[PDB]
RNA sequence: UGAGCCUGUUUGAUGUUCUAACGUUGACCCGUAAUCCGGGUUGCGGACAGUGUCUGGUGGGUAGUUUGACUGGGGCGGUCU
RNA sequence: AAUUCCUUGUCGGGUAAGUUCCGACCUGCACGAAUGGCGUAAUGAUGGCCAGGCUGUCUCCACCCGAGACUCAGUGAAAUU
RNA sequence: GCUCGCCGGAAGACCAAGGGUUCCUGUCCAACGUUAAUCGGGGCAGGGUGAGUCGACCCCUAAGGCGAGGCCGAAAGGCGUAGUCGAUGGGAAACAGGUUAAUAUUCCUGUACUUGGUGUUACUGCGAAGGGGGGACGGAGAAGGCUAUGUUGGCCGGGCGACGGUUGUCCCGGUUUAAGCGUGUAGGCUGGUUUUCCAGGCAAAUCCGGAAAAUCAAGGCUGAGGCGUGAUGACGAGGCACUACGGUGCUGAAGCAACAAAUGCCCUGCUUCCAGGAAAAGCCUCUAAGCAUCAGGUAACAUCAAAUCGUACCCCAAACCGACACAGGUGGUCAGGUAGAGAAUACCAAGGCGCUUGAGAGAACUCGGGUGAAGGAACUAGGCAAAAUGGUGCCGUAACUUCGGGAGAAGGCACGCUGAUAUGUAGGUGAGGUCCCUCGCGGAUGGAGCUGAAAUCAGUCGAAGAUACCAGCUGGCUGCAACUGUUUAUUAAAAACACAGCACUGUGCAAACACGAAAGUGGACGUAUACGGUGUGACGCCUGCCCGGUGCCGGAAGGUUAAUU
RNA sequence: AGGACCGAACCGACUAAUGUUGAAAAAUUAGCGGAUGACUUGUGGCUGGGGGUGAAAGGCCAAUCAAACCGGGAGAUAGCU
């Protein structure tokens, strides 16, 4: 749910948050924690690679479960928890022979719903199979690119893929973005689509909010002398030329794809 | 009025000591420089 | 299918198929007490991608430099045989 | 007008008297819509103007309390020429 | 030696870093000390630092470093696996009194505790480079129980006052005791035990995880404080004699209760919030290979061992960083009385200091201060500087607004001391006694004793009762930027930068992009509700016309053009 | 509850006077902003000069920055004093 904050402040007149009164009030499970420490952007030579990092919380990661390759045995959700690392809640499953494990949570998951995998599970939410085995025009998530890797696409909050045609050993995939992809028949998906679809609607409302979360500001490139960018300089304001990147290339509308090898996978591009 | 100077013994070991400078090989010039002209200290340490 | 040449001749181009060079930041086994490395088995691509020599285009991202004299001070104007 | 050269433009209010301030006119030397246009409660060791109280800022300065300056014994520099 | 003045959340006491003999004793006054010097952190000689429990060394790791083979590179070299280092973090054990010119949890007295080796007895399934538990973790808030600590009574010792009174409801001093051992309280968390079975924990399991039955409902863990013992001991005002003025030997009275109360302890607890809050070892358990007469394991006795290094002195400072015996800088701990909300301010306690040139005089002028007739900004670029308001409780308060604000708007009234309501009230704490019990650090009642605000009524003094220190000036109209924040260390703190919100464009994951002659690394252990670049800058109403020029995106029939042949 | 309010320790630097061969090669006195957060502080570690870091002032990189310090080419060149 969605809640707008009173102007007692104004740092909290703009603010509006999203709360789930479902999620676990707890310690997350500890035998699948793992250490996580912080880079500010640096590279093993110690440069600044990537701007606008640093600070923020700690954080510790949780070893969610990708592959879904444990077949026969139906599983049980326990609760839904809170994942700092993703926009995604994610569910903690417990199987049949005393194993439990992470997985994404999709759209109306709750606590005592079954879960199966492999080629002769049934075609509702939560359950996963090889593609070669789903009807055609069907919505999934977390889908595989190559067999036994992983998921790597839609894996974000309310994200899905469309299924739109099938031949020989190839299916044809609508994304997120607007493009058909071809992939192999033999890889797999999971039914449905990803929840928290509420997580674009909130509003962090003063800069404290974004430096919690690791970004620090903003230079433009026009605020400078001509030594730090090629937009700098002027008595007053002044531009006089297109616009560029830190390194002299043009944005705005130039494009940067250069990959021979893998384009004979793109059917059409996004639009 | 706060100023350069703040000693530290593991720093200044840790900078300009002997291993330090046996460490690599522009260090082991700066000893052969030294040697020739004759110091009686070689390095920092104490 | 274009030139030679009597349905045979070699090279030219275009399109489809194949595996054996080459790629794999897909799975399993060993060195091994090891998410580097190498060897093995099996899938997926495949003469494409990528690298060396030569060659046309773009290139203030970077570098080396030039931007004249007379003159009731210099500049603007005018002049230089 | 943080923009108007001619300019202290012209009319009104405030003062005994107002090149600054507030409201209008349009004759915009040379405003104008994301190198944004027009408004806007709260906030500002931010620019401009007007009032009450308060006073040595001032008409116009007088007295007093301490530290130097001045005399005595000890030590004892400097720029420049 | 007597008197005077200053600090006292420090100008007192103590750790770490840094320094290195500056520490105690005897001697000297040439140079050093901004003056003299018998004095000194100055010259010369000797003396002084005692550990199984304090630190370091030691065991374990974080960020990071190095790195056998290995992958790259004209050489020099770069990156990294297995490993090995690296604290600011985790891991055994001691208290009180006495003593020196200089050391004290180290030396002496009294009473304790922890970990290893060897031998004898009694019982006996042991064993890791492996499996599991534990160590093990955020921000704010609240009130319940305690202690360190202070005040007053009771008790003990002394006193009867330099000038009116002082045998009393009077004056001064003391009334201290630890670690260890035993008891499980205020309070927090959690159902116990037996049986059968199983696609899990890289192989096994009596261990952890899952499933199904019978049975009893009260077991298990943590835990400040108090009470007993340690203690017929030690300490304690005063007394008994010689003084080298530094002590020795003996002796030694009282040593209880009530109230008030921490920022310290129970508390790593409890309640809530999102921005979701380290790793390894020491420790407890399960088994494999292997051993079974043995070896190893558990407990009680006896005995041996705990090595090496530091330990003096300075720390808002004359001994550290500033060339100085320099008005500057420097992490952590301790926290008495009266008034006060207070760690602010004023006066004091414990303790420590008067700052290393003096004596006179009482001109102009400079520096720091107090008072001022009548006027009250007339000064000046400008109310720059100075003058002024200032506390608590109760009345009362406008335009405008994003409905929270404006607001402490503005403007008012009361405020000392004594007596009564009540020989000390409303409230807090709480003994003796009477009952009960599953018997103890138990429950109900009962109110002795102690402590104690605010209000009303009547009197009284001064010019003045928030009397000292301390402690907001108020209002009206306009430009700019929405707001809290940041910036030219050393002439510019702003209308300049950032910000939450908006739009354009690139990127299908071996992603675009950046550091690298390369291997590689960040983006990210992320996946289009995600990531990079560019411009605008809360919020409300909006954002018109032009594709000729320069850029970017798409097209394919024509014309022009490189190497090669 | 709050990038909420008043105000000490703590972090800063808006105004005036003194000082300018200073007690001080950036300080003293009286006033002034923040003060539960985009806060402040101790110990270690990383980024190297046409390079680093930069809420962006040509700011900082050991009292030195429109290209640090040290040693070399080196007795660089100087139609100038």
């Amino acid at each position: 749910a969605v809640v707008k904050c009173k102007p007692t402040s104004p740092g909290r007149r703009h603010v509006v948050k999203v709360v789930n009164p479902e999620l676990h009030k707890g310690k997350p499970f500890a035998p699948l924690l793992e250490k996580n420490s912080k880079s500010g952007g640096r590279n093993n030579n110690g440069r600044i690679t990537t701007r606008h990092i640093g600070g923020g919380h700690k954080q510790a990661y949780r070893i969610v479960d990708f592959k879904r390759n444990k077949d026969g045995i139906p599983a049980v959700v326990e609760r839904l928890e809170y994942d700092p690392n993703r926009s995604a809640n994610i569910a903690l499953v417990l199987y049949k022979d005393g194993e439990r494990r992470y997985i994404l949570a999709p759209k109306g998951l709750k606590a005592g719903d079954q879960i199966q995998s492999g080629v002769d599970a049934a075609i509702k939410p939560g359950n996963t199979l090889p593609m070669r085995n789903i009807p055609v025009g069907s919505t999934v998530h977390n889908v595989e690119m190559k067999p036994g890797k992983g998921g790597q696409l839609a894996r974000s909050a309310g994200t899905y893929v469309q299924i739109v045609a099938r031949d020989g050993a190839y299916v044809t995939l609508r994304l997120r973005s607007g493009e058909m992809r071809k992939v192999e028949a033999d890889c797999r998906a999971t039914l449905g689509e990803v929840g928290n679809a509420e997580h674009m609607l909130r509003v962090l409302g003063k800069a404290g909010a974004a430096r919690w979360r690791g970004v620090r500001p903003t230079v433009r490139g026009t605020a400078m002398n001509p030594v730090d960018h090629p937009h700098g300089g002027g008595e007053g304001r002044n531009f006089g030329k297109h616009p560029v990147t830190p390194w002299g290339v043009q944005t705005k509308g130039k494009k940067t794809r250069s990959n021979k090898r893998t384009d004979k996978f793109i059917v059409r591009r996004r639009s | 009025m706060k100023r350069t100077f703040q000693p530290s013994v593991l720093k200044r070991n840790r900078s300009h000591g002997f291993r330090a400078r046996m460490a690599t090989k522009n260090g082991r010039q700066v000893l052969a420089r030294r040697r020739a002209k004759g110091r009686a200290r070689l390095t920092v340490s104490k």
